[PDB]
RNA sequence: UGGAGGUAAAGCUACUGAAUGUAUGAUGGCGCCGGCGUACUGAAUACAAUUAAACUCUGAAUGCCAUUUAUUUUA
RNA sequence: CGGUCGCCUCCUAAAAGGUAACGGAGGCGUACAAAGGUACCUUCAGUACGGUUGGAAAUCGUAUGUAGAGUGUAAUGGUGU
RNA sequence: UUUGGUGCCCAUGUCGCUGUGGAAACACCUGGUUCCAUUUCGAACCCAGCAGUUAAGCACAGUGGAGCCGAAUGUAGCUGCAGUGAGAAUAGGAAAGCACCAAGC
């Protein structure tokens, strides 16, 4: 009776990326730190922001985090760092 | 010259058939392509060089390579080996080579009755496709491994037919 | 670049009408006997 | 045994059936609709006896239509195995009929025969099922 | 195929689309034009959509290369003491009379 | 393993101060770059040494 | 207060597969003087209904993220 | 005994992230001195027709199409000048 | 306001069809004399200019043909039979605008 399959089929697993938003809009943003990792463009660069070449999306800037739609049916996000006030 | 026959007196006399008031909208013609390849064999036998000898000696621009827009090989295909050449001829050159083809040596088989059917896509388009190259008088001896003719297709500015009709009836080119 | 072209005067038997304007200059007296006038597609 | 030809995969999951039904509610061509009150699977042999039975009791010019179609494979590891050890074989084909959903339709032939008909195809399938007239 | 004018309006498009996704200092350009018979330039500016001059053939310019093109314009911009502005190549290359609209602005007191 | 990653050296220095990475199946030139060397501080020509 | 989102539900001439009946017929076969009635197979052009974790042209609620505002706090 | 042990992609995974089994699919122990950078030019796969050896499309020209094109590599996302 | 350039937002902005205009301009166009160029072709790019052009791109009138968008009634699922309320279909609209520049004004 204890007898089943061997040489079992892919079992495998990769690891998980801890990717997602780690900011928000609603909290101030410090330059150069991170904004949003994705595999993939999901978020597209706006205006004041720094896009590195490793699916790096990042705040080239100080200001407030916000997000708009964008593309032909609204699809695509495109994430803004406004500034302060002056 | 032929040139200035036609532009003088066949325009004027097409413009008045089908009576029109633009001068650029009747059959004319601004650009002719005659194509070249090899599917017969990819093995550099009098290929690559021999297109290039022919070419040279019937056209007036030298030859130029492209390759195939996909990968079929159930010919032996591969390996890319862009094959034959091609040449857009404009210009003089243009009306040099149509007079060369039509009333110089064409003229060599008793029934030659060309192609005036089934020749049009239906946006001003003529073909004709040819089995012999030695046909002309400006070719040379001993550089092919089998005689072949060259396909010569030409396009105009005019998308609709009739008007094709027209152009090949008025150069006198076979029913 | 290329080589350059020419025309050198054209003759023919059955079109006493010389066709002469750009084939090229590598070669002298282009001739053809025959022509389009005693040819039945190419007459009128 | 409508055997599917290709199938992206082999052993998927079987279905959520519970909840209203996706659709198969309406009658289309037939003038009698077999519709039932509840959800559950209906297995491959079932649908082939049935299908036979009520066209061997039909005539020479009614016609009849099925709504639904066998889309789930399901797994039945041979006997005295274990709990564990990867996934079994293919037996059958499953299709998943919710709640609220038509089987058979059928039309163009008197009307107590169809009905004699239809209660005799019903009482081979394991849900229990109501008479439904024709929709306009 | 195309219309052969759309494909100038298709290089600025995207010349511009690269320089503003590119550029993030703030300068004003100095758009340019060839038509066929004509050239006409504008300073531009962005992040406002706004015009700030502009020299063509329907604005001071004989029968018409030229050189009265380059410097009209920057006695104009150096009023409006920008002095650092982006040029603009246009749906043409950095050639010909482009080129001379190009040293002319430079001389006058521009850095570009 | 399968080496295929090789060094590079300055000529005016005689030293190893890049790695670079040239398999030897397809090569069979020795590559002659032109490199930043910190020691002469500038572009120096740098050529094959292992 | 707004967004990050593809989840149940629904959809399959909006894809990928699967897949049901109505409608006309491609390319082959068959009889035939350049064309044929095609008893045949039957690309899809439109109509009506379906199915999915590796189908999504769409699309929630709860939940998570920070500030606006009030309350308890020395955590 | 069998297989598995490291890493990578997806689904399981329940709309932030992570979340299991001897759960389901797959692969990787790489290549390119140019397939990198810059400037410039430029852009589907197919469909239909026309035609020399050439059928089912080989090669081409033209309308056509809205990504079923491409993306060194298993998949996802992404990218239509 | 006539038209050219023109940015924003990207098929309620488009695809496609029929007609009327281009004075000044914009495109065609005469050509490769030269800067320059082509995997070769003044095709394309670039140079000095108009004999003609409304035919072509652009616009102005109509066309719901295509595509697109889409209310009200109710509707599964949802949080506790009460809020919550999509997709599908449908009335139905839609021949785009918002800004800027220099003339004809």
């Amino acid at each position: 009776s204890k007898k089943g399959v061997g040489s079992t089929k892919n079992g495998r697993d990769s690891h998980a990326k801890r990717l997602g938003a780690k900011k928000a809009d609603g909290q101030m943003i410090r330059t150069g730190q991170i904004i949003y990792r994705q595999r993939g463009t999901r978020v597209y660069p706006g205006v004041n922001v720094g896009l590195g070449s490793d699916d790096t999306l990042f705040a080239l800037s100080d200001g407030l985090v916000k997000y708009q739609k964008f593309g032909p049916k609204q699809g695509k996000t495109r994430v803004s760092v406004v500034k302060h006030k002056l | 010259n032929l040139k200035a026959h036609y532009q003088k007196t066949i325009a004027k006399e097409l413009q008045k058939s089908f009576a029109f008031s633009s001068i650029m909208q009747v059959p004319r013609l601004e650009k002719i392509v005659i194509n070249m390849g090899v599917g017969d064999a990819i093995r550099d036998s009098k290929f690559l060089e021999s297109a290039l000898n022919e070419l040279h000696l019937i056209s007036g621009q030298k030859p130029v390579a492209t390759k195939a827009k996909n990968a079929i090989s159930t010919y032996k295909l591969r390996a890319g080996q862009l094959i034959g050449c091609k040449v857009t001829l404009r210009g003089e050159r243009m009306w040099a080579f149509l007079e060369k083809l039509i009333y110089v040596a064409l003229p060599r088989v008793r029934d030659f009755r060309g192609l005036s059917l089934k020749s049009f896509d239906g946006r001003g388009n003529y073909t004709i496709g040819i089995k012999e190259q030695i046909i002309f008088p400006e070719i040379v001896y001993d550089d092919i491994k089998r005689i072949r003719g060259f396909d010569v297709t030409l396009v105009t500015s005019t998308n609709k037919d009739s008007e094709a009709l027209a152009l090949l009836r008025a150069l006198n080119l076979p029913l | 670049f290329h080589f350059p072209s020419q025309s050198v005067s054209f003759k023919c038997a059955s079109c006493s009408n010389s066709f002469t304007i750009e084939s090229t200059l590598k070669q002298k007296e282009i001739t053809i006997d025959i022509c389009g006038k005693c040819h039945p597609f190419y007459i009128g | 045994m409508l055997q599917p030809k290709r199938t992206k995969y082999r052993k998927p999951h079987n279905v959520s059936y519970e909840g209203k039904a996706k659709g198969n509610s309406y009658v289309a061509f037939g003038e009698y609709g077999l519709v039932a009150t509840k959800g559950n699977w209906i297995d491959a042999r079932a649908i082939e006896s049935a299908r036979i039975a009520i066209s061997k009791c039909l005539g020479k010019t009614g016609k009849m239509w099925i709504r639904i179609f066998p889309h789930m494979s399901k797994t039945k590891k041979p006997l005295e195995v274990r709990m564990g050890s990867g996934k079994g074989n293919p037996e059958f084909w499953v299709a998943v009929v919710k709640q609220g959903t038509v089987m058979f339709e059928v039309a163009n032939i008197p009307e107590s025969q169809m009905i004699k008909a239809l209660t005799r195809a019903g009482h081979k399938l394991p849900v229990t099922w109501k008479i439904l007239k024709r929709e306009e | 195929m195309k219309t052969r004018t759309e494909q100038r309006r298709l290089r600025h498009k995207r010349i511009v689309k690269k320089i503003r996704a590119t550029n993030h200092d703030n300068r004003v350009v100095l758009m340019v034009i060839k038509s066929l018979n004509h050239i006409s330039v504008q300073a531009w500016d962005f992040s406002q959509n706004i015009v700030l001059a502009s020299s063509s053939s329907l604005a001071l310019k004989l029968k018409n290369n030229a050189k009265l093109v380059g410097q009209d314009i920057a006695d104009k911009l150096v009023k409006l003491k920008l002095t650092n502005v982006v040029f603009d190549t246009g749906g043409s290359k950095y050639h010909g009379r482009i080129a001379a609209l190009a040293e002319a602005a430079r001389e006058r007191g521009l850095n570009f | 393993a399968v080496k295929r990653s090789t060094r590079l050296g300055c000529n005016d220095c005689r030293e190893i101060n890049y790695l670079t990475f040239k398999n030897v199946k397809k090569n069979p030139e020795k590559l002659a770059l032109n490199k930043f060397c910190s020691r002469c501080r500038k572009v120096v020509v740098h050529k094959e040494v292992k």
